[PDB]
């Protein structure tokens, strides 16, 4: 049992993990399944002890790849995983090896997920940060202050439409 | 705003880990392939109308200690930091709305970052006014930036400040109906329960299919080769795969449009948080009945919570 | 301002020069259309359940009872392949269309005359704007006007000459420190407080935060000269 | 003087009415 193994029992086969539940069965039930026709519940024949049907790790392989005449360093970025059943770095879509951890909020230039981006700092190397949503300032508020401005410039801005 | 992230990829659904069940994909060229980009463009539509509507500024503000805003009560739209900064709205807007291949993935953008894109959009319009939208963030008190709005309707500004204990009696006793009303009457939410009945409900009548025999002598594709000729399995195997692949391509279709109807909500959704919000919209009945002054948007799973001020 | 809006439109020749990131409205559109057409014709190799992706291949080698069966097979694998054809342009043309109507909304209201809308005419305040020529798109140049610096002056709602409140038509009143003026939210200019720039309308009474001041009344010099 | 304008004459508005204009000057002059 605790892995990715084939389960093959009387009534139930099929492919998953067989973890831990805290559900409560009937002893003349054989099995278990979902709303929209998943099987993911067994149970022993003659041993008290419920088992679920756990998926086993799944998804994408995204990988973070620099331009051709930048860099060559990536990053192994798998989809809906963790860190254990795999510059290590957890986050809610899977588990990133191969950038460093760095505490310092920069600008998202690669978005990631979950508010994790990525940049090519100095000799390039991948980082894994949160990203910052703008800089921060603090405006004077007051009763009796306003501020007029003096000094203007001309800026001509570009949209493309199709 | 946008939907729930979902991959569903194109070789788990269809085959259970087969080997002559994939012979036949290859036959097909790439219709494996096309389903997969279209599922995956969708993803990024999801990315591109969450950051244009509610990334707009790239400054954020924060609020001040002194709270002298007129006397107006500004605690049940101000997020506590100290509890995820939710607001006492936002804390009903969240309790409120609820295998084979199938990858939910959570999007960049998630609830905790639009509480701070959205207090840059309140201490902005407080603080600084409508000037941090177009320039620089010039600061001016909020009792004479609301006489401004007034004029721009045609209204005096000596009505303000006749009426300043009358306007903050009004006001604030209008914010809490607004929070009474979304926790007795549960239809009230239903624009943001109507996001997870085309994607939750969509995606339970996707794995129902996989049961189906689709005119064939089963429905699962263990119970063809081991009983039928390899030879003969080929053909009811073959009716499995142009079934599940026709739900597939229904749902990638109801889908797709349905994303078009998103993405043209989020341009009216970007246009009521940058016309009505950062500045006054001169359109009749665009933030809703009445004259508007001022707006202050909320933030809502798949979607933004308006708070228009009328007059 | 001739200064700084002629070399504004230089920016924008230097970055389309450097760079072919500032047109990537315009080059989704083709890649999503070039890639569609020519992945259709590879749709013509693929075997769909038959024997062979040529029709000729089938007809000549098969029994003519026999033949019949993989090239209908192979009719109705290309017409999926035309039906996700058509699903897919179709939905693509409608996004297309939806930004036609944005595209004539720009053209007609920011182009042909003055908008007072916020981030429909770019980052700022609109002043005009210049169409350009695109293929199967168009090009804008958005006019805006931002400010450069600042000063922080003390402000005031209203001011009290003999008892009644001076309210401001157009504009705040701020003072360098000795003086009140009448200025703008956009440009700041020591003007002094007349009477063709207020007017009466209530009481120094009620208004909470007001000061007081003299107000220049053009009248009283006239008369004595 | 200062609330309204003046604009052509008063004997081709269809609906006219007549009324009393109480101009700021007057009384400076007589103050």
């Amino acid at each position: 049992k605790n892995k990715c193994v084939n389960f093959n029992f009387n009534g139930l086969t099929g492919t998953g993990v067989l973890t831990e539940s805290n559900k409560k069965f009937l002893p003349f039930q054989q099995f278990g399944r979902d709303i929209a026709d998943t099987t993911d519940a067994v149970r022993d024949p003659q041993t008290l002890e419920i088992l679920d049907i756990t998926p086993c790790s799944f998804g994408g392989v995204s990988v973070i790849t620099p331009g051709t005449n930048t860099s060559n360093q990536v990053a192994v970025l798998y989809q809906d995983v963790n860190c254990t059943e795999v510059n290590v770095f957890q986050t809610r879509a899977g588990c990133l090896i191969g950038a460093e951890h760095v505490n310092n909020s920069y600008e998202c230039d690669i978005p990631i997920g979950a508010g994790i981006c990525a940049s090519y700092q100095t000799s390039q190397s991948i980082i894994a940060y949160t990203m910052s949503l703008g800089a921060e300032n603090s405006v004077a508020y007051s009763n009796n202050s306003i501020a007029i401005p003096t000094n203007f410039t001309i800026s001509v801005t570009t949209e493309i439409l199709p | 705003v946008s939907m729930t992230k979902t991959s569903v990829d194109c070789t788990m659904y269809i085959c259970g880990d087969s080997t002559e069940c994939s012979n036949l994909l290859l036959q097909y060229g790439s219709f494996c392939t096309q389903l997969n980009r279209a599922l995956t463009g969708i993803a990024v539509e999801q990315d591109k109308n969450t950051q244009e509507v509610f990334a707009q500024v790239k400054q954020i503000y924060k609020t001040p200690p002194i709270k002298d805003f007129g006397g107006f009560n500004f605690s049940q739209i101000l997020p506590d930091p100290s509890k995820s900064k939710r607001s006492f709205i936002e804390d009903l807007l969240f309790n409120k709305v609820t295998f084979n291949g199938l990858t939910v993935l959570p999007p960049l953008l998630t609830d905790e970052m639009i509480a701070q894109y959205t207090s840059a959009l309140l201490a902005g319009t407080i603080t600084s006014g409508w000037t941090f939208g177009a320039g620089a963030a010039l600061q001016i008190p909020f009792a004479m930036q609301m006489a401004y709005r007034f004029n721009g309707i045609g209204v005096t500004q000596n009505v303000l400040y006749e009426n300043q204990k009358l306007i903050a009696n009004q006001f604030n006793s209008a914010i809490g109906k607004i929070q009474d009303s979304l926790s007795s009457t549960a239809s009230a939410l239903g624009k943001l329960q109507d996001v997870v009945n085309q994607n939750a409900q969509a995606l339970n009548t996707l794995v129902k299919q996989l049961s189906s025999n689709f005119g064939a002598i089963s429905s699962v594709l263990n119970d063809i080769l081991s009983r039928l000729d390899p030879p003969e399995a080929e053909v009811q195997i073959d009716r499995l795969i142009t079934g599940r692949l026709q739900s597939l391509q229904t749902y990638v279709t109801q889908q797709l449009i349905r994303a078009a109807e998103i993405r043209a909500s989020a341009n009216l959704a970007a246009t009521k948080m940058s016309e009505c919000v950062l500045g006054q919209s001169k359109r009749v009945d665009f933030c809703g009945k009445g004259y508007h002054l001022m707006s202050f948007p909320q933030s809502a799973p798949h979607g933004v919570v308006f708070l228009h001020v009328t007059y | 301002i001739a200064n700084q809006f002629n070399s504004a439109i230089g920016k924008i020749q230097d970055s389309l020069s450097s760079t072919a990131s500032a047109l990537g409205k315009l080059q989704d559109v083709v890649n999503q259309n070039a890639q569609a057409l020519n992945t259709l014709v590879k749709q013509l190799s693929s075997n769909f359940g038959a024997i062979s992706s040529v029709l000729n291949d089938i007809l000549s080698r098969l029994d003519p009872p026999e033949a019949e069966v993989q090239i209908d097979r192979l009719i109705t694998g290309r017409l999926q392949s035309l039906q996700t054809y058509v699903t897919q342009q179709l939905i693509r043309a409608a996004e297309i269309r939806a930004s036609a109507n944005l595209a004539a909304t720009k053209m007609s209201e920011c182009v042909l005359g003055q908008s007072k809308r916020v981030d429909f005419c770019g980052k700022g305040y609109h002043l005009m704007s210049f169409p350009q020529s695109a293929p199967h798109g168009v090009v804008f140049l958005h006019v805006t006007y931002v400010p450069a610096q600042e000063k922080n002056f003390t402000t005031a709602p209203a001011i009290c000459h003999d008892g009644k409140a001076h309210f401001p038509r157009e504009g705040v009143f701020v003072s360098n420190g000795t003086h009140w003026f009448v200025t703008q939210r956009n440009f700041y200019e020591p003007q002094i407080i007349t009477t063709d720039n207020t007017f009466v309308s209530g009481n120094c009474d009620v208004v909470i935060g007001i000061v007081n001041n003299t107000v220049y009344d053009p009248l009283q010099p006239e008369l004595d000269s």
